[PDB]
């Protein structure tokens, strides 16, 4: 039972690939949470910006990858596979450009990333990615898209979600809240996933602990909501 | 015989290739799928539930086509079966450039077999953890193979592959005619899957396909829930 | 296709207007059509005319006739199939007439007919037919054993909600008559209630009225009110669960005067169906035992008149309850029909010591003859 | 509200029939004050307040048992209101399917004295295997001030003394 | 242990991989071959006889190689199926090259030499199927040869592998009459031994697939046949045990 | 069981009942005996009823036994057993289940089992060492014929391996006389039709067989059991455990 | 003098599981068989006697967990005039060889010498897989503690008025020579409550609890989910549980939905992938 947990291409006695599992696990050593809301028609994403030394530049620390101008990425969990497979997904929607024309759909595109994931995870070569992708964007003829797509090989459309350490009390917060049918606006969107990240992490979310990605249907291009702007969806969601 | 249950490419003393055995078992403890062949056409159905109401029940089908007369469904690991459904789209479309001529259900299902035994004869690649059940309609006749990680495809006229696989044999057997139409198909298809599925039946949560000789077409989930209300 | 549908709606129209016999010539006329159509479609148009044949309360005394004519006629065609369907029809309507000892013969003989045979849905039908039929002849044992075998060759083939109800009505009333164990009967009778609501059966009441009998045999009348004003059970509301809630309620109370008049009220509803008569005696049975017994156990020398009068019976049937009761090892106590009074008293044990006694006296004469035997010898 | 309640009033817990609350966890940081959790609530009743942690009560297989199972309930009983406060169970005897028996025994059967079994370390966790589960959250800064002026306290400090920035250098995460 | 890989030889000498493999073929189902003055034939047993399989190609053991060869399987069936197709292979491009069916011999001696490669370099599992080979030739005629997971074929006269070869093989050889079997003596030789080979009663006639080569006007016209004839042989043996046990 | 019960009696009976035929004929008296089969066979049986018909001590020793948790408690145990068997010469020491102790020898470290191979060292010297065993037949029952280690399975200290195979026709209906014997049997029991529906019966199972026949006729509260009730109980007894799963039985074509 | 004579278990009249019938709730063919095997042979022999069988001597209750297998167990236990002991197959297998067997012959004698006795090896999946040639000492321990059980129980002591009850969870990775009919006559199966087990173990764990009139158990019975009688039991603990927290007195509709909604709840994470 635990003797086959030291090669990724074993399977288990019971139907079980040990690897992935903790790969999965291992997706929360970066101490972080990203959850992702999906509007009427905008898509936004917040993550936990987290600076543990004055030496650090805040700048240079954001989680926020924007793999296009009309899609866009969170990677939650190890920062040096997330950064890795960051760079492959925008190799991937720049061929898929240059091969096809239009712009790659998000689903396309990070089932391209989990294709690439579940290769390696079949082939015994590589360590799989330990790092969650979410993906947002707006898609014509089907709104805001987000997607979440795992080291294991696995991409889902999501009305909302969550990747990092606090994962499944994010999801279970967003289950109480995602079925009460309401206008799903950017401002209510925005708030609602700030709300989420605050009651799970429990934390006051000072402007500079959080950053906030958004992609809208009038303006479908991935925007990083500056501090003024989180400030101010902030003092609006406390009144 | 607990030192021969890792390499798959070892032979163990009884001869037992034991990694196939571990895939099929992890492939039987996966979502259920029942499949049904009748004069007129075939029925395939899978079980789609998310862990929580925030999935897009839309954005992933079990159910997905490789040609206008072919289908695929699965029962184990959904990654794998990506792969396994982009194999057979190629193979399907290079015996059509190589013969000008749809790729009969017999031979898409032999050249997934054979990408399916691909994997399972060097160390260093994991067979792969699915089961796929092919529907199909070739020559004005309807088809319905499974393909196995061992490699070896059989002709099921009706079987139910994931969990609760033994119930879903035991169901058949009873309720199955060989002169039944695909309307008599689908409502046996979904009462298999009823058996073997947990909570209730939402059009969202069972996705199936008929792929008779009009071709195999994945069922919206207005006709799903047209056919769910006429049995329930 | 559409003369067979013309037929079926001629017959239908026909059963309305109770034509037996212009039922009976059209299907004479017709025997050679079905030599011209399919062997399934004949049967199966033969087996719903004469289901629609006996469904009319025309209860001439022709309906055995026509199907002993059908039977015999099917028989000459070489219909197996078919003249397996008329001999079950014909053994349920043996049952219903009444004629149990024919309907048994008759299921006996098809029974390995069926079994022999692939059909097993017959073959079910016609064991639960068997079954039933054994009960109403008061053959428990044997009953069971025919259900038991049914419900075996049940689960081995689709039940559809019919067939499945009534197994589990049929052995729901096998499981009470068996006054042993009322949980498990009214389970099945809830069953075989579920089982004919979603098929709108008429015998969804006959399961209800059982399923509350079930009920108040447990010595739990209160859940007959819950159980009536349920979210399936309100619109099966009327004259029989009515009754069944009275009775309930006269037992709840324990007065032997309201369940009486409850009987007596609702005559229709519990004294035509036996299973609901039969328990509902016995329950009456047990009633008056317990309240005779609670009230004479203060008296020592009480009057009959004044129990009766308790009790609020007849002075004749709380005598005759009490011979009975007496003449059967219950409280102990000897009546005097001279003035009529019901005395008790603490039956002396027994005296183990004496029968000991004789025990060692007969011993010590067995022994006496061994001496016999020995002393031979002088 | 776990300890509580049941003790005080199992006539309201036996009117509406769920009779056993028993279980309990308290899994989280090794140390961090797990055993003053089951001291402070023992502010009322909590008198014998036994410890057994892992160890003496299946030790891997059923090693310990009755006299190392029920002798426990015996003074839990035969005295004031009492915790058996199995602590640590994830090192008895360093066995599933014994702990799984063991639990499922006659403990629950008498129940005596309200006595509840408080285990706390790191499908055994429904009702009847393992009751309200909380994880105790590391050492909060702000909760950590707390902690260094209780524990602060009886050394012998100066008036200049303060217990406001030793937390934000110091978030050891560990009560002791 | 000296198991771990096939290219271990052990301290006495064995491939012990090879002899796993060639004692794991006894799992295959029972399939066996007779060789006939006027030609050949094979014998397979349908282990699967589920209800709810469908029967579409009728020849899950018996496989037509070239239009003079056809082999049985017996062992894995990703294994079987690859070698299968190799065998056809190599038939097919030896009448490409030479422009004549291959001697059965050839494509006998090609196919053991795949699976010795297979079971001599490194990180290979050897082929854990063994497979009997029918044909006829312009050199030797009707042939019948037997192929083992270790590449060591053979010519035969009759063999069963897989579930009781051994009592197979050893009753063959108590009534196989040599150069004194014809067709009909041949298949009913067959079908007396399937009978006892497999535990099932009866010989049910779709649980046995049977195969014959003949040699018609120059055709090599290879017959599987239809479950009328298998039928009506199962009937043939039935009457003769019955007449068998009448002398009891 | 006629010819394995002459075979086992030439070595339990014959030996010490007539010693001197084979002084006259010269040779040894063998001295085991292993009785090896299907399980349900009979060795038990056969083995309890030497015990009846003996009028020899019958030292009967378990499989577990001999194993004995302090080291040397094995070896002496087995000693006192062969000395006070010696001592009510003569004695058939019966050793049901000997794959316990006897198994195929081990090597050293912490895989082997070690303790009940000095237990079978000191089992095997007592049957064939420097002393030699005079008026004392071992009868050894024990499937896995093929796991005994090839020093208990000489031919000098296991003289005789009689096979048990499963019952044939015949020999079950032999099994289910003996075992219907004082059951109520109904005219047109005929025995030869329940033994045809068992090809391959374990030997117990028809006593199993019998058993629920029995049981049914009890259920319906009758003493007579029918044919349809044995049919029935043979269908019950004697289940078996397909593969269910036809991924796994099409692995090999 | 001779003086007049627990050990394992041995259990005592005072330490009956005091569970009845009844309270085991919808398992009339499981009821009937455990009766039939344990139970009335040590009344009724006079019937066994007259049909001459040799009653059944032990029975194997196999089925998913929680089940009721340890419940009827118990029941037998309480409603029993022989000597009950209860063993887990856990227990058999201990360090220093030679104690697995050990305590597996003392509790037979046990059974043995206050006869009629019932032993119970509850959980005899660990000591029961199928007889593989052991290669390592520690594997043949197991193996031996298995032969030691099938000596004991058909062997040549026959045991006579003692019946063994074994509880497992597969039923067919056991070694055939348990299910042997002579060992383990009975095979009795407890499959997962069906529409009607499962309104029967409603009914009988609600008899106790308050409850309320506008509860109608019959809307959660019907519900497709597949639960045992320990998730029923669990459900209804659960729900009077947050009855309590919320300081009612009384079980609502609300608190047993939800409590129905956090027990079916069992997937737990599952990876979302394996399915
Ligand atoms: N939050 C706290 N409040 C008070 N004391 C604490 C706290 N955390 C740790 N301690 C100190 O640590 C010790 C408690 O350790 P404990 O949690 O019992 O270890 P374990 O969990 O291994 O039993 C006590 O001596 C106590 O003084
Ligand atoms: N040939 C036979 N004759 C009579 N009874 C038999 C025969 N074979 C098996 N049995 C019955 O099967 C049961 C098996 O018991 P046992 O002798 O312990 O079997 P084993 O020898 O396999 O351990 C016995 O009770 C016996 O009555
Ligand atoms: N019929 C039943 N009636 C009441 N509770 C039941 C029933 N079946 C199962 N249960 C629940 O599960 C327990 C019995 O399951 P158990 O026999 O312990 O399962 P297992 O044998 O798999 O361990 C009971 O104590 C109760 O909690
Ligand atoms: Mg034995
Ligand atoms: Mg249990």
């Amino acid at each position: 039972s635990a003797g086959f947990d030291r090669h990724i291409t074993i399977f288990s006695p019971e139907g079980r690939l040990y690897q992935v599992e903790y790969a999965f696990k291992a997706i929360n050593q970066g101490g972080l949470t990203s959850v992702a809301v999906r509007g009427k028609d905008c898509a936004v994403i917040v993550t936990q910006k987290k600076v543990p030394d004055k030496l650090l530049d805040s700048s240079t620390v954001t989680h926020l990858f924007k793999i296009t101008e009309n899609i866009g990425c969170v990677m939650t969990g190890m920062t040096a596979d997330s950064r890795s497979q960051v760079q492959r997904a925008r190799y991937e929607a720049a061929n898929w450009k240059y091969k096809y024309g239009y712009e790659i759909p998000v689903d396309m595109l990070c089932k391209r990333i989990a294709d690439i994931s579940q290769v390696y995870t079949q082939n015994a070569e590589m360590r799989p990615l330990g790092c969650c992708m979410i993906l947002i964007g707006i898609d014509e003829e089907q709104g805001p898209q987000v997607y979440k797509c795992d080291p294991a090989g696995y991409y889902c459309g999501f009305k909302a979600t969550a990747a990092g350490v606090k994962q499944t009390e994010s999801t279970s917060f967003l289950e109480k809240k995602v079925k009460k049918k309401f206008d799903w606006t950017f401002e209510q969107t925005v708030e609602t996933a700030i709300t989420c990240l605050s009651t799970v992490l429990s934390i006051d979310f000072k402007p500079s602990e959080i950053e906030v990605g958004v992609v809208t249907v009038e303006n479908p291009k991935f925007r990083i909501l500056t501090e003024a702007e989180i400030d101010a969806h902030l003092v609006a969601l406390a009144e | 015989e607990r030192g021969y249950s890792f390499s798959l490419t070892t032979f163990s003393p009884s001869g037992k290739l034991v990694q196939i055995e571990y895939a099929l078992a992890a492939v039987a403890g996966g979502a259920p799928s029942v499949g049904i062949k009748a004069a007129n056409g075939v029925v395939l159905a899978t079980e789609k539930k998310q862990k929580s109401i925030l999935y897009d029940e839309r954005s992933v089908h079990k159910v997905e086509p490789i040609t206008k007369h072919i289908g695929l469904v699965y029962s184990g690991m959904g990654p794998d079966y990506r792969v396994l459904v982009h194999r057979a789209r190629k193979l399907a479309q290079q015996y059509y450039l190589v013969y000008q001529e749809p790729i009969p259900t017999a031979q898409l299902v032999q050249r997934v077999a054979s990408v399916m035994q691909e994997y399972t004869q060097s160390g260093g690649v994991r067979p792969f953890g699915v089961s796929l059940l092919i529907c199909g309609w070739n020559e004005g006749r309807p088809y319905l193979f499974q393909s196995d990680p061992s490699g070896a495809y059989f002709a099921w006229k009706a079987t139910a592959m994931g969990k609760n696989y033994v119930n879903g044999k035991t169901f058949l057997e009873k309720r199955y005619n060989e002169d039944l139409e695909l309307e008599d198909a689908i409502h046996t298809a979904i009462l298999t899957l009823k058996e073997s599925f947990e909570g209730q039946m939402t059009e969202d949560n069972i996705e199936v396909g008929i792929c008779n000789e009009a071709g195999f077409r994945r069922l919206t989930p207005t006709e799903v829930k047209d056919y769910l209300a006429a049995i329930a | 296709q559409v003369k067979e549908q013309s037929i079926l709606e001629l017959g239908s129209l026909l059963a309305k207007t109770g034509q037996a016999a212009e039922l009976g010539g059209l299907l004479k006329y017709v025997r050679p059509f079905l030599n011209s159509i399919s062997k399934a479609k004949a049967a199966r148009l033969v087996r719903s005319l004469l289901d629609l044949f006996l469904d009319m309360e025309a209860a001439t005394g022709q309906e055995v006739e026509l199907c002993l004519e059908c039977i015999e006629w099917a028989k000459s065609e070489k219909r197996t199939f078919l003249r397996q369907a008329l001999e079950a029809r014909l053994v349920s309507l043996y049952f219903d007439t009444k004629r149990y000892q024919e309907a048994l013969h008759l299921g006996s003989q098809l029974l390995r007919e069926l079994k022999k045979m692939d059909d097993k849905a017959l073959l079910v039908e016609v064991q639960l037919l068997e079954s039933k039929t054994y009960h109403a002849l008061s053959n428990l044992p044997k009953a069971r054993a025919a259900l038991t075998s049914a419900r075996t060759t049940a689960n081995a083939i689709y039940c559809p909600p019919k067939l499945q109800a009534t197994l589990d009505m049929q052995s729901g009333i096998i499981h009470a008559a068996e006054e042993k164990d009322w949980k498990t009967a009214y389970s099945y009778f809830y069953e075989a209630f579920e089982g004919y609501d979603s098929i709108d059966s008429p015998k969804a009441i006959t399961s209800l009225k059982y399923m509350l009998l079930c009920k108040i045999m447990l010595n739990t009348p209160e859940d007959v009110q819950a159980l009536v004003s349920g979210k399936l059970a309100l619109r099966y509301a009327g004259r029989q669960t009515e009754a069944l809630k009275c009775v309930a309620q006269a037992s709840k109370n324990r007065s032997l005067a309201d369940f009486e008049k409850a009987l007596t009220d609702y005559r229709a509803e519990l004294r035509d169906d036996p299973i609901i008569s039969t328990h509902l005696a016995k329950l009456y049975d047990n009633l008056l035992e317990q309240n005779l017994i609670r009230v004479i156990e203060p008296f020592s020398r009480v009057q009959i008149e004044h129990i009766s009068s308790l009790i609020k019976l007849s002075k004749a049937d709380v005598e005759r309850k009490l011979s009975q009761m007496i003449l059967d090892k219950k409280f102990h106590g000897i009546l005097d029909q001279g003035e009529g009074v019901l005395i008790i008293f603490d039956e002396p044990p027994v005296d183990k010591t004496y029968e000991a006694a004789l025990e060692t006296i007969q011993n010590m004469s067995k022994v006496v003859d061994s001496l016999y035997n020995k002393a031979k010898k002088l | 509200e776990v300890i509580e309640l049941p003790l005080t009033n199992p006539e309201l817990f036996q009117r509406v029939g769920i009779i056993p609350p028993k279980g309990c966890l308290l899994y989280g940081p090794p140390g961090t004050g797990k055993t003053l959790l089951a001291r402070a609530v023992a502010s009322q009743l909590d008198c014998n307040f036994l410890k057994v942690v892992s160890s003496s009560i299946v030790d891997k297989y059923i090693g310990e048992s009755a006299r190392l199972i029920r002798e426990m309930f015996n003074y839990a009983r035969d005295h004031q209101p009492c915790i058996i406060f199995m602590d640590e169970i994830d090192a008895i005897g360093g066995i599933q399917r014994t702990l799984m028996e063991l639990l499922n025994q006659m403990d629950g059967f008498d129940t005596l004295h309200r006595v509840k079994m408080i285990m706390a370390t790191n499908a055994l966790l429904r009702p009847g295997r393992l009751d309200r589960k909380i994880h105790i959250d590391l050492p909060n800064e702000q909760a950590r001030l707390d902690i260094l002026k209780i524990h602060a306290g009886p050394i012998t400090k100066h008036g200049e003394i303060d217990y406001e920035a030793i937390v934000k250098l110091s978030d050891g995460f560990n009560g002791a | 242990r000296y198991d771990s890989r096939t290219t271990i030889f052990s301290p006495e000498g064995r491939l012990y991989q090879v002899e796993y493999a060639m004692e794991a073929i006894g799992h295959a189902g029972t399939c066996l071959g007779i060789l006939a003055n006027d030609g050949v034939l094979l014998a397979a047993e349908r282990r699967n006889i589920h209800k709810l399989l469908d029967e579409v190609f009728f020849s899950e053991k018996i496989y037509k190689l070239n239009e003079d060869m056809a082999c049985s399987v017996a062992g894995i069936t990703s294994d079987a199926n690859v070698l299968t197709n190799e065998l056809r292979l190599i038939a097919q491009r030896y009448l490409l090259q030479y422009q004549e069916p291959i001697p059965c011999e050839q494509l006998v001696t090609a196919l053991c030499d795949i699976k010795q490669a297979y079971t001599q370099f490194g990180g290979k599992r050897p082929f854990g199927v063994s497979l009997l080979y029918i044909g006829w030739d312009k050199h030797y005629g009707f042939q019948l040869y037997q192929s083992d997971p270790s590449g060591n074929y053979g010519g035969w006269k009759a063999t069963c592998i897989g579930n009781n070869s051994a009592a197979a093989v050893s009753m063959l050889k108590q009534d196989y009459k040599e150069g004194e079997m014809t067709l009909k003596s041949a298949l009913a030789l067959a079908i007396k031994v399937l009978n006892k080979t497999m535990d099932v009663s009866k010989l049910s006639a779709e649980k046995v697939e049977i195969a014959t080569l003949t040699r018609e006007n120059g055709k090599t016209v290879i017959r599987v046949l239809k479950q009328k004839e298998v039928e009506q042989l199962i009937k043939k043996h039935e009457e003769e045990e019955a007449k068998a046990e009448r002398e009891k | 069981l006629d010819k394995q019960i002459k075979e086992i009696k030439e070595v339990i009976e014959l030996p010490v009942k007539h010693p001197e035929l084979f002084e006259a004929l010269g040779i040894a008296q063998p001295k085991g005996v292993l009785l090896y089969g299907p399980p349900g066979t009979g060795k038990t049986l056969l083995a309890r009823a030497v015990a009846h018909h003996t009028d020899c001590t019958f030292i009967r020793v378990s499989g577990s036994e001999l194993v004995q948790k302090f080291i040397g408690e094995g070896a002496r145990m087995v000693r006192e057993l062969f000395v006070m068997a010696r001592e009510h010469a003569p004695s058939i020491i019966f050793m049901d289940e000997i794959d316990s102790i006897g198994s195929s020898r081990l090597e050293g470290g912490s895989g082997g089992d070690s303790e009940v191979q000095r237990t079978m060292l000191e089992l095997l010297n007592q049957l064939d060492g420097f002393e030699a065993t005079k008026n004392i037949k071992v009868i050894m029952a024990t499937n896995r014929i093929d796991i005994l280690d090839s020093a208990l399975l000489r031919p000098g200290r296991i003289d005789r391996k009689i096979e048990f195979p499963p019952p044939n026709e015949e020999a079950r209906l032999d099994i289910l006389k003996i075992h219907s014997r004082k059951m109520n049997l109904t005219r047109g029991i005929n025995l030869r039709k329940i033994a045809e529906l068992m090809p391959g019966a374990s030997g117990a199972e028809v006593k199993g067989v019998c058993t629920e026949a029995g049981m049914y006729a009890l259920r319906e509260r009758r003493v007579h059991v029918t044919q349809e009730d044995f049919e029935m109980a043979v269908a019950k007894v004697m289940q078996k455990d397909s593969e269910k799963n036809m991924s796994i039985k099409k692995l090999w074509k | 003098d001779v003086l007049p004579p627990s050990s394992i278990m041995m259990l005592t009249s005072d330490q009956k599981p005091d569970v009845m019938y009844a309270d085991i709730g919808g398992m009339d063919i499981q009821k009937q068989e455990v009766r039939e095997a344990v139970e009335l042979p040590l009344t009724h022999f006079e019937l066994y006697k007259q049909i001459g069988i040799d009653p059944p001597r032990g029975v194997l209750m196999y089925g998913p967990p929680g089940c009721g297998k340890t419940m009827l167990a118990k029941a037998v236990a309480h409603h029993t005039t022989a000597a009950f002991i209860r063993v887990v197959g856990s227990e058999f297998v201990q360090k220093y060889l030679g104690e697995g067997p050990r305590m597996v012959r003392d509790v037979f004698r046990l059974a043995k010498e206050n006869a009629p006795a019932i032993i119970f090896i509850d959980e005899i999946d660990a000591i029961a897989t199928k007889r593989f040639d052991a290669q390592t000492g520690a594997d043949r321990e197991v193996q031996r503690i298995l032969l030691e059980l099938l000596n004991q129980m058909d062997g040549f002591d026959q045991n006579v008025n003692v019946k063994v009850i074994m509880a497992t969870n597969r039923a067919d990775t056991l070694d055939p020579a348990l299910l042997r009919p002579g060992r383990l006559d009975r095979k009795i199966e407890f499959p997962l409550p069906d529409r009607r087990q499962k309104r029967l173990i409603f009914s009988t764990i609600t008899s106790k609890m308050n409850l309320s009139e506008e509860v109608d158990l019959e809307d959660y019975v019907a519900r497709p989910d597949k639960i045992s009688g320990a998730d029923i039991n669990s459900i209804c603990q659960e729900s009077g549980m947050l009855a309590v927290r919320e300081n009612r007195y009384i079980v609502l509709a609300k608190d047993f939905e939800k409590a129905y909604k956090t027990v079916i709840k069992k997937d737990e994470q599952e990876h979302e992938f394996y399915k």
